[PDB]
Formats: structure tokens, sequence, C-alpha cells
């Protein structure tokens, strides 16, 4: 299973079962340029999300309830949604991912 | 080490 791999590779689960974690399928110039794009509040309140004008080729990678550390099983989910991710700094950058409408 | 919008890269770019 390729969140079972990516997410152990990524050392995403090299040391604790991760729940959920969304990987971006497009080139991270066009991610981070979403960092520019339609500005809405993040489920935190805080407005410096920016949700993507189109929509992405994603994969969501949610832990089975029959899993427990050091055996991590994801169900992968493959999806074309837009991306919403919150941004901060200079340059300014994705830095938190946050939802995939 | 790891900044937060490095972190994002590892943990969620994978163009």
């Amino acid at each position: 299973n390729y969140c079972n791999q990516m997410m152990k590779s990524r050392n995403l689960t090299k040391d604790r079962c991760k729940p959920v974690n969304t990987f971006v399928h497009e080139s991270l110039a066009d991610v981070q340029a979403v960092c520019s794009q339609k500005n809405v509040a993040c489920k935190n309140g805080q407005t410096n999300c920016y949700q993507s004008y189109s929509t992405m080729s994603i994969t969501d990678c949610r832990e089975t309830g029959s899993s427990k550390y050091p055996n991590c099983a994801y169900k992968t989910t493959q999806a074309n949604k837009h991306i919403i991710v919150a941004c901060e700094g200079n340059p300014y950058v994705p830095v938190h991912f946050d939802a995939s409408v | 080490k790891e900044t937060a919008a490095a972190k994002f890269e590892r943990q969620h770019m994978d163009s």
C-alpha cells in the first residue's frame, strides 16, 4: 500500500502512527503558488489560508481503526480536490495543510 | 534544523 510506504519513508510513521495525511501530486511551485490565491479562514479561525483555484491530484491516507503501532495501517484514497494551506513567512509559503475542498 | 515550511514539503509534497 502506497500510504504504508510513503508514510513509512517520509518518517511520518517511523516512530508513531499518524491518523491522517494528504500527499499532493502537483509541482511544489504550483502548490506554493496557492499562497497567492483564494484567501479564506482556516478551521482554526485564522484568516491566512488560501484555497487553490483548481483541483490537485492527491492521496488521503487514513489509519484504519484496527491498527496499532508498530503496525500502522493506512487506507489510500486518490482524489482531485482543492487544497487549503496556511501560508506564513517570507517568502510566503505553505507550512500547514488544512483541507481538500 | 527543519523549518515549518520544510516539514510541510517532506510530509505532504510528492510532486
